[PDB]
């Protein structure tokens, strides 16, 4: 991460895939918070009406 | 449940929405490294054990 | 800069992603609550003195 910091592209320590799964955690945890708050919001009244 | 049907745009809402959130390439948080580096080992454990 | 032009659906596009991002009301980080305390008391302290 040191060396991330400072932008040391020549540095043959490229951690490509540990950035790649890191944006696939932020996507995820972004994802299931929109999810919660339309399935709080969204489908609720949906649902008393088809009750 | 048969009569249930969800709302058509949020598909259309959400593919915008992550693909945003997906397109930054920086990690400003140590602590952010350290959480995707344990979550890689994890995944990586179960496809090991398979 | 007079020739510049802005994208037009940037506007659109970032009306939902704030709508949806100010909708939550759940603050699951300590330090995310200790910051928006300090981040009042200076908007606080700075109106304050004005």
């Amino acid at each position: 991460f040191y060396y991330y910091q400072r932008h040391f592209v020549d540095s043959e320590l490229e951690c490509n895939d540990v950035v790649l799964f890191w944006r696939i955690q932020r996507m995820l945890a972004i994802t299931a918070n929109t999810l919660r708050q339309q399935l709080t919001n969204t489908e609720v009244r949906r649902l008393e009406k088809n009750v | 449940i048969k009569r249930h049907k969800w709302n058509d745009f949020a598909e259309d809402s959400l593919r915008v929405i992550q693909h945003n959130a997906l397109e930054d390439r920086s990690i400003s948080d140590k602590q952010q490294w350290d959480a995707a580096i344990y979550f890689m080992e994890e995944a990586l454990q179960a496809r090991l054990k398979d």
